[PDB]
């Protein structure tokens, strides 16, 4: 084995020297190099910083103006407050424990921390898969009997968070476990650390291939079909320059989704696939690194893209700071 | 064919409420008239809900198929006469039984009086003999007389005063009309009427021939 | 408080909920409907294009229809000849019948005017026995200038026939009792899985204030013209340009505020007897830059691009343009993928992406 | 405008006189005159009526096949003969005015009541001729309760005629009495009888004066009451 | 036919002595005797009760006599009654057509009428034996629509109709009586007195005329105003005569002195008016506007006794209750609120 | 043509009957104005304010 364990903790580092010692006891400095590890935790606190005010001030477009509500702002105020919340406990927890230099809430608070993170990121999921196939319902009219309500988009709300609960279900009720990964000040999932008692690997990868597969063939196939129902029906109407414009819009704007949308996510499944396929190797420290901070810029990166989108919003905020 | 009217009294500003039914299918051809003793009857309502011209507010109505419906609020202490119901929808023309309106008195004990005869109109060989229950609430009220220890019937006459405006109560007279051969063929006689406007009865007998 | 009034409370509670159950079917019936305006100028564009899409009825299908015609027949009945008494009363002649009894079943059927009943022999003997009087022809002749429904004397001796039960008369009949113009007429249609309710306008008004501003919730507009109207004479004077006062009604529609974001539909009628009419006279009244050239084909052109560019600097709605065709399953076509396409454009501007 | 009555009296059976109302101000052309009964006691009956314009008229079913009317519209005077009177006839009769036609006039309103009403008089079948008052004293007993009422009244018996005039007790006593309508009796006449409510105590000192007052009949009977122990 | 100019320039001469008469009465100052009384004070009142169930507009709202049952009549197609002290349905009501323009209330309560722009008014039964809502009468006869019509009695009801004229209309033969002419205008409102003997008419004149029911002859012009007038409302002895119009402005007019006496406006106050309703005290004026603020004037020292708000949409009806507890008002937020 | 001068007829002669009309002093038409403003004002119920038990709303 490439290192050791114990109860919660490995390190991929070789231990031949009998150098190694426990996570939550010295400082581990010789691991990486100080400089880049101190200035990515002063990005850390930019991002932040950056990151807070167009929270700030979509909570004060969601107080202020009622003149925007509507069944579907109600999932996008989710996505926004939840996405509050999850930055909030999980990223100032990052914060911190980078802060003080190594691994200083033990093991509860990076549990905690643990399950926010990663429900935070699978509900982004579920929002943007409930508001893919919501569009796809309204807009494109499969059937002729339905309207659109509240029920639905309640529906939709508790859907996403009945999916938080069973994400949540096997780490909280005993059924799985949470460790430090990379740079150990936070702790996802695992990847390589062999456990008897539970063998966790056949759900992890049972929940890995449901939730990578089912939500990008379904942005894929509704969002091509309702392009497809745009360029045919300005196909027939010619002459029209609104119509063209129209596709335009919706042609840019649904491309930058895919690609924004599958840069954003698909590597971390890439590397999760490749890492527990090929077990015989132990990779380097970056390999352990970049995909959970690259999740994290995905994590901030969903508001700024997913609301800028409404001309409404951008009126309103403009409005906003301009007076 | 006729029409069946109703009869109610009630206090003063007490809503008062007249029905007039009809026999057969009527049109909208009705009229109500008031008449008190010593006046012609005035117009107040025409074809059953159109206000005549002079009259105030108090005064309503409606009609609901057949029935015809009299409503008078916030009433007045003038306002106490017979109400008529008028029908004139054929050339043949119909009038109502009339109804009457009476102002509720507080109960109070009433006064029997035993009058006995005066030696004057039984020297002068017809005589009645009366005896008065005044000062009574409601107005039916029914006497009861016997004869020689014998109840008569036929030969019995009553007559009835209007209300007084200060005591507010009625004086009824009962009068008897009988031969001077009868009062040698009579004996005794007791005089006792009960009725619900008295609370309870007192019991009399005093019989001609104490002087 | 008593129990019995309260379940009275909380039963109105239940009733209540039946009403608001009415109100759902009807907020949704009326919430997925489609509905769309119609203004013309020409009386003959609007009738061709509204008989065009009118499909045969009958008239007595319905026995309840038959009954709703007996009420209105004999509310034409009655009115009728009270309106012929009244009016003989309105007259400073004296002019009353021979037979003085008849004034009594005058009077009388002036009672029995009010009940809700049915009809019975002894008042249609009455009309007809007043009717038979030919002084009573007579005033239909005076006041034939008066306030009075012309088919009147029909309805009487038709009435002598109706005397008899158990009657059904023909369509021409309902149809003839339903020959009026004042109000405005609404029609309802299915073509391919839509639901139109089309709001005509009676032409009643020159002036527009209250009434154009309670059309304010509308999808679209359907505006008809005849371009032949430069050659088409309506006038009092000797200004005949008609095409002025239907620019100033398209100019005027648009101009409103009300109407900003709503597009309109422009339609012409007349094509044929147009392109004679341009062999036989050139169009050099409007404009002579208009008439810059003498091909007949791009003469129709001109006309879209003026009525097209006089919309005042506004892109969110446009001006639909088509042409006269054969047959009226073409041209139900256009308004079926017009309303469909400003629909989905509606559609994309509430989901905020365009 | 007014409606006077004219024509009327008292009336012995088999006799027949002409009852009149006279029209004043109002286009009797135009309207009907309409002539009601008032039992004594009881409510209206409504007997004959004159149509002007179309001429026919209508009667009561009781009444019809004796009585006929006749009316001059040019002197503003209706007329009403009376004949076969019977015991049973006796009633007040009014003058009422229906208008039937409201639109030959002028444009009004439909109207359906009586408009304008008369002041009526008695008419009366009676087979009694005039006859003067027997007028009976009374006199309060000895043997009495005390704080209660003395009768001190008079039994009018067999007197004539009706209506009575308000004049009591020689107008020194205006307020405290009690006087009894008259009831129809077995010799088919009126009587009277009268109460007055006086103090028990105050028989000693006042005493009062029965004064049958009639105007049409010239009766001034001053009837003298003495006290007796009866 | 120069015969009309001459009787033009002798109707010149009657206005001018016209001009005169009024002058002669304009001697007097009003601001004195508005001067000699004592001010009122703010007022503040709260929305006690609210009222839901429309799914479009409110065009009309009428009062009952009774103070219990208030009638709001919506574009969608329905009436429904209400009860005021527990917020509760009576009836709900389907007609023809969706047009309703205006709405009335029996004095004795057993009928309701409505109408609108298909020419057709419907006179209802509510005490009907069957426990429905029945179509009793259909009226027509007019050319135009009809803006606002309401009961004098219970056998006779009056109309305002968009053919520039008046009708008096008969419920039993459904035939119309008395006909009223002489505007060039349309007639936008209509209010009878209390005493039932006078009702005037406004229209798009700028004039008023007073018209009689009995004898059908038109007996005093006022003229004066620069815009359309809306609404109008009578004081309540019938002696005074209120008008609104359409350039934020009122007026109030007498019958017996034949002059204006007070006009209200302000310089910050430039949307119409939609409604007018006095109280019974007729010390206090109500008035809504276009910008969603209805101002409370005093009648006599012409400033506003306070301001209410709290609608989000353009105010169209507003009325007082017979007992003067309650002020009621209706919008096209969809929404009623009362004012107590 | 005879129309619009039957008209002319019709608006003089009404107002020729306009001009024999009363015409009272603005000064008691105030005072019946004040006079019914203070009596009612005394008996306002907007302007008196209503208990809450006295008030039908609550
Ligand atoms: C890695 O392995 C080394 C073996 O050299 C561990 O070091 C030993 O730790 C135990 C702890 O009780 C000591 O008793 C021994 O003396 C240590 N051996 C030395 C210093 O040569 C080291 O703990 C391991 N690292 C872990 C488990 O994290």
């Amino acid at each position: 084995m490439c290192g050791t364990e114990g109860p919660n903790f490995y390190v991929p580092f070789s231990n031949a020297t009998g150098v190694v010692r426990s996570p939550f006891e010295y400082p581990q400095y010789y691991l990486a190099e100080p400089w880049q590890f101190s200035m990515l935790a002063a990005y850390m606190f930019l991002l932040i910083v950056l990151g807070f005010p167009i929270n700030f001030l979509t909570l004060y477009v969601t107080v202020q103006h009622k003149k925007l509500r509507t069944p579907l702002n109600y999932i996008l105020l989710n996505l926004a407050v939840a996405d509050l919340f999850m930055v909030l406990g999980g990223f100032t927890s990052t914060l911190y424990t980078s802060l003080h230099g190594y691994f200083v809430f033990g093991p509860t608070g990076c549990n905690l921390q643990g399950f926010f993170a990663t429900l935070g990121g699978e509900i982004a999921l579920w929002s943007l898969v409930v508001l893919a196939i919501e569009r796809y319902v309204v807009v494109c009219k499969p059937m002729s009997n339905f309207r659109f309500g509240e029920n639905h988009a309640i529906m939709g709300v508790a859907f996403t968070w009945v999916m938080a609960l069973a994400c949540a279900a096997p780490p909280l009720a005993g059924w799985s476990r949470y460790i430090p990964e990379g740079l150990q000040c936070s702790c996802g999932i695992d990847y390589y650390t062999l456990k008897p008692e539970v063998n966790n690997e056949s759900f992890v990868i049972y929940m890995f291939v449901v939730h990578f597969t089912i939500p990008m063939i379904i942005i894929f196939f509704c969002y091509g079909q309702l392009v497809f129902t745009v360029k045919e029906a300005a196909a027939q109407q010619q002459e029209s320059a609104t119509t063209q414009k129209a596709e335009k819009e919706v042609t840019r704007m649904v491309i930058i989704y895919v690609i924004a949308f599958l840069i954003c996510w698909v590597p971390y499944a890439s590397v999760a696939f490749y890492i527990f396929t090929h077990q015989g190797s132990c990779f380097g420290p970056i390999f352990m690194t970049i995909p959970a901070f690259f999740a994290k810029s995905a994590a901030i990166y969903n508001p700024v893209i997913y609301i800028m989108m409404n001309k409404q919003f951008r009126n309103c905020m403009l409005t906003t700071i301009c007076c | 064919m006729t029409q069946s009217p109703s009869s109610l009294s009630a206090s003063v500003g007490d809503r008062v409420t007249i029905t007039c039914r009809a026999s057969q299918s009527v049109s909208s051809a009705v009229a109500w008239y008031q008449q008190k003793p010593g006046k012609a009857p005035k117009l107040l309502i025409y074809s059953a809900s159109s206000l005549y011209s002079g009259v105030p507010s108090r005064f309503s109505g409606s009609r609901s198929g057949t029935d015809f419906t009299l409503t008078i609020s916030s009433l007045q202490p003038e306002d106490f006469a017979t109400y008529y119901c008028q029908q004139s929808s054929s050339s043949l023309i119909t009038f109502g039984q009339g109804t009457k309106v009476e102002i509720k008195r507080t109960v109070a004990a009433p006064s029997v009086f035993i009058f006995p005869p005066s030696d004057s109109q039984l020297k002068s060989g017809t005589a009645s003999v009366v005896c008065l229950l005044n000062n009574f609430y409601p107005r039916e009220a029914k006497v009861q007389w016997k004869v020689d220890n014998a109840l008569q019937s036929g030969n019995s006459q009553e007559s009835v005063t209007e209300q007084d405006s200060k005591d507010s109560t009625y004086s009824l007279s009962s009068t008897l009309t009988l031969s001077k051969a009868d009062y040698e063929k009579h004996k005794v006689y007791a005089c006792e009427v009960t009725h619900q406007g008295l609370s309870s009865p007192v019991t009399k007998s005093f019989n001609r021939g104490e002087c | 408080m008593g129990c019995t009034l309260s379940a009275e409370d909380k039963a109105a509670v239940e009733r209540s909920k039946m009403i608001d159950r009415n109100l759902r079917e009807d907020g949704e019936k009326a919430a997925r409907e489609v509905k769309l305006l119609l203004l013309g100028a020409g009386e003959s564009g609007k009738s061709t294009i509204v008989k065009q899409m009118k499909i045969i009825h009958e008239a007595g299908y319905s026995e309840e229809e038959c009954k709703q015609y007996k009420a209105v027949v004999y509310s034409n009945t009655i009115q009728s000849i009270i309106a012929i008494i009244r009016a003989m009363g309105r007259l400073k002649i004296d002019f009353g019948d021979s037979a003085r009894a008849d004034d009594a079943r005058q009077l009388f059927v002036l009672a029995g005017a009010a009940e809700e009943g049915f009809m019975t022999a002894e008042l249609a003997g009455v009309i007809k026995r007043l009717w038979k009087d030919s002084g009573v022809q007579a005033c239909f002749n005076r006041s034939r200038e008066y306030q009075l429904n012309d088919s009147a004397a029909y309805y009487l001796n038709d009435l002598d026939r109706i005397a008899q039960p158990n009657y059904i008369p023909t369509q021409q009949d309902v149809l003839r009792t339903r020959v009026k113009t004042t109000g405005i007429v609404e029609t309802h249609f299915t073509f391919k899985d839509l639901h139109f309710k089309m709001f005509d306008v009676g032409a009643q008004r020159s002036e527009r204030k209250k009434w154009i501003h309670c059309f304010e919730g509308v999808t679209a507009i359907i505006f008809c013209v005849a371009l032949s109207d430069y050659d088409l004479v309506l006038a009092e004077d000797e200004e005949m340009n008609r095409m002025h006062e239907s620019m100033k009604l398209f100019d005027s529609i648009c101009n409103n505020k009300w109407f900003t974001d709503t597009s309109i539909i422009l339609f012409l009628n007349k094509k044929d007897l147009f392109e004679e009419k341009i062999k036989k006279s050139p169009l050099t009244i409007c404009y002579p830059e208009y008439a810059g050239s003498n091909t007949y084909e791009e003469a129709a052109a001109y006309i879209q691009c003026q009525f097209e560019d006089l919309n005042k600097r506004k892109d969110t709605k446009e001006i639909y343009t088509h042409f006269t065709c054969s047959t009226d399953t073409k041209n139900v076509q256009f308004v079926f993928d017009a309303v469909t396409d400003v629909i989905i454009k509606n559609n994309l501007k509430d989901c905020g992406l365009f | 405008v007014q409606l006077v009555e004219s024509g009327g009296g008292l009336v012995q059976p088999g006799g027949s006189l002409r009852l009149s109302c006279a029209a004043s101000g109002f286009n009797f052309y135009y309207s009907s005159i309409h002539w009601v009964r008032q039992a004594p006691g009881k409510g209206l009956e409504w007997v004959a009526s004159i149509y002007s314009y179309s001429g026919s008229t209508s009667y009561a079913d009781s009444v019809k096949g004796r009585f006929t009317i006749s009316a001059d519209t040019s002197k503003n005077t209706a007329y009403l003969q009376m004949n076969s009177l019977r015991a049973e006839d006796t009633a007040v009769y009014y003058c009422a005015r229906y208008p039937w036609y409201w639109w030959m006039e002028k444009p009004y309103l439909s109207l359906y009541g009586m408009d304008y009403w008369g002041q009526g008089t008695l008419v009366t079948v009676s087979s009694a001729s005039t006859k003067g008052p027997s007028v009976f004293p009374l006199a309060p007993s000895s043997k009495s309760t005390s704080g209660g009422t003395a009768a001190l009244g008079c039994l009018v018996k067999d007197y004539f005629p009706e209506p009575v005039t308000v004049s009591w007790n020689s107008g020194a006593l205006t307020s405290g009495v009690h006087t009894f309508p008259a009831v129809l009796q077995s010799s088919g006449l009126y009587s009277l009888s009268s109460v007055v409510t006086v103090p028990s105590s105050s028989l000693g000192t006042q005493t009062y004066i029965c004064n049958v007052n009639h105007k049409p009949s010239n009766t001034k009977v001053d009837k003298k009451v003495e006290p007796k122990s009866c | 036919q120069s015969e009309l100019d001459q009787l033009r320039q002798e109707a010149e001469q009657l206005k001018n002595q016209i001009r005169d008469a009024r002058k002669a009465c304009a001697d007097a100052t009003l601001s004195q005797i508005t001067n000699n009384i004592d001010p009122v004070g703010r007022i503040q009142m709260r929305t006690r009760r609210t009222l839901r169930g429309h799914l479009a507009k409110i065009y009309a709202m009428h009062w009952g006599t009774d103070s219990r049952l208030l009638v709001s009549a919506s574009q969608d197609g329905k009436l429904i009654i209400w009860d005021s002290y527990t917020t509760n349905k009576v009836h709900a009501i389907p007609l023809r057509s969706s047009w309703v323009m205006t709405c009335a209330y029996a004095p004795s309560g057993n009928y309701v009428a409505c109408g609108g722009l298909d020419n057709i008014c419907s006179i209802y039964n509510l005490k009907t034996r069957e426990g429905n809502v029945r179509v009793s009468r259909e009226l027509a006869g007019h050319t135009g629509y009809l803006s606002c019509c309401r009961f004098l009695d219970d056998n006779q009801i009056v109309t305002s109709s968009g053919d520039t004229t008046c009708a008096l209309w008969d419920i039993e033969t459904g035939q119309q009586t008395t006909t009223f002419t002489g505007h060039t205008g349309d007639v936008m409102s209509l209010s009878l007195a209390p005493d039932t003997r006078l009702f005037v008419s406004g229209a798009c004149d700028a004039s008023a005329k007073l018209w009689d029911v009995r004898e059908g002859m038109c007996r005093q012009t006022f003229t004066g105003h620069e815009s359309d007038i809306n609404a109008i409302c009578f004081f309540p002895n019938g002696n005074a005569f209120a008008t609104g119009s359409d350039d934020a402005t009122c007026r109030l007019f007498d019958l017996r002195a034949d002059q204006e006496l007070m006009t209200y406006s302000h310089d910050n106050i430039i949307c119409g008016i939609t409604s007018v309703s006095f109280s019974k005290s007729g010390r206090l004026l109500l008035a809504g506007y276009d910008d969603f603020n209805c101002n409370v004037w005093d009648a006599l020292k012409a400033d506003r006794a306070g301001v209410l708000a709290g609608h989000d949409n353009r105010v169209s009806c507003l009325g007082v209750t017979d007992d003067g507890m309650a002020v009621a008002t209706g919008s096209w937020d969809s929404f009623l609120k009362i004012w107590n | 043509n005879t129309a619009s001068i039957a008209q002319a007829r019709k608006l003089v002669e009404q107002l020729k009957m306009e001009a024999n009309i009363d015409r009272i002093k603005v000064s008691k038409a105030a005072a019946d104005l004040m006079a019914y403003c203070e009596a009612h004002a005394k008996e306002d119920p907007l302007l008196t304010p209503v208990p809450a038990s006295e008030n039908p709303f609550r």
